[PDB]
C-alpha cells in the first residue's frame, strides 16, 4: 500500500519492545511451584 | 463596521505582501532563527 | 486544557465560514468538503499532541 | 494540500495558504491568552499556583503566533526543508 | 574521615524532579512527534518544519 505510515507503525515496535527489555525481569524460569509458607520454632 | 474592513486590510497588504517580502529573503531570518536559539 | 480544546473547536467551524464565502455556500456539502482540508490534520495533530 | 491536488505554488501555495487562514490562528490564540489571563494576575492569594501556570504560556503564546505566523519559521521552513533540493 | 565511618542518603530523591528525569521524557517526546508527523504526511521535510 503506502510505505511511511506502515514503517512508523514498525518503529513503535523498535521502541516499546526494546523499552521492555530494559524494564522486564531478566531472570530464570518463572514461578512454577505452588507457593508455600514455613513455620519454624526451636526448643534448645 | 470598521472592524471587518480593518482586519481584511492587515491580512491582505500589510501582512501577505510582507510575507512574500520576507519569503524573498531567507538567510537573514535564518541567522535570526539561530540567534533566537542561542 | 480549556485552551487546547476550543482551538480544535474553532478550526472546523471557521473553515466552514470561509468555504461559505470563498465560494458562497451555506449548505451541508460545504461542511463536508471542508474536512477534506481540515481533518487531514485533526487525527495527525492528535497523534503529536499525544 | 494545494501543492498536491491543486497546483504547485513553489512559494505561491505557502503564501496562498495563509492568505486563507490567518483568521483561526489569531482567533484561537487570542481566545487562549484571554482564558489564561485570570490566572496570570487577577487571582493573587487563593491559589498562587495559578500564577505559575499562566505566566509560562501567556508569555509563550505571544511568541508562538507573533513569530510563527511571521518572521521566523512556519513558511520559511517548508521552503528550505521541502523545496531547496529534493 | 576516620576508620569505621561511612555514609548513606535519606530520605533525598531516589529519582525525581527536573532530570535525570526530564531529558529522557522529552527525548521520547521528540522521537515520537516526528512519526505521527509522517503517519499522515510522508516526505523527509514536513516534520522538520
Amino acid at each position: 500500500d503506502r510505505p511511511i505510515f506502515a514503517w512508523v507503525i514498525a518503529i513503535i515496535i523498535m521502541l516499546a519492545g526494546g523499552l521492555a527489555i530494559l524494564k522486564l525481569p531478566v531472570a530464570q524460569y518463572p514461578t512454577i511451584a505452588p507457593p508455600a509458607v514455613t513455620i519454624s520454632a526451636s526448643y534448645p | 463596521f470598521g472592524w471587518f474592513n480593518r482586519m481584511f486590510e492587515k491580512s491582505t497588504h500589510h501582512y501577505t505582501d510582507s510575507v512574500g517580502g520576507i519569503l524573498r529573503s531567507t538567510g537573514r531570518y535564518l541567522v535570526l532563527y539561530l540567534i533566537i536559539v542561542v | 486544557a480549556i485552551g487546547l480544546l476550543v482551538d480544535d473547536a474553532i478550526v472546523v467551524v471557521e473553515n466552514v465560514e470561509r468555504v461559505m464565502a470563498e465560494e458562497g455556500l451555506p449548505p451541508k456539502e460545504a461542511t463536508r468538503k471542508s474536512m477534506g482540508q481540515i481533518q487531514g490534520a485533526l487525527v495527525g495533530i492528535a497523534m503529536v499532541l499525544s | 494540500d494545494l501543492m498536491d491536488k491543486e497546483g504547485k505554488g513553489l512559494i505561491e501555495a505557502t503564501l496562498d495558504a495563509v492568505r486563507m487562514r490567518l483568521r483561526p490562528i489569531l482567533m484561537t490564540s487570542l481566545a487562549f491568552i484571554l482564558g489564561v489571563m485570570p490566572l496570570v494576575i487577577s487571582t493573587g492569594a487563593g491559589s498562587g499556583a495559578q500564577n505559575a501556570v499562566g505566566t509560562g504560556v501567556m508569555g509563550g503564546m505571544v511568541t508562538a503566533t507573533v513569530l510563527a505566523i511571521f518572521f521566523v519559521p512556519v513558511f520559511f521552513v517548508v521552503v528550505r526543508r521541502r523545496f531547496s533540493r529534493k | 574521615l576516620p576508620t569505621g565511618v561511612g555514609y548513606d542518603w535519606t530520605g533525598s530523591y531516589q529519582e525525581r524532579l527536573s532530570g535525570n528525569q526530564a531529558p529522557s521524557l522529552y527525548a521520547i517526546s521528540l522521537i515520537v512527534v516526528f512519526l505521527c508527523l509522517a503517519a499522515l504526511y510522508e516526505s523527509w521535510s514536513i516534520p522538520f518544519s
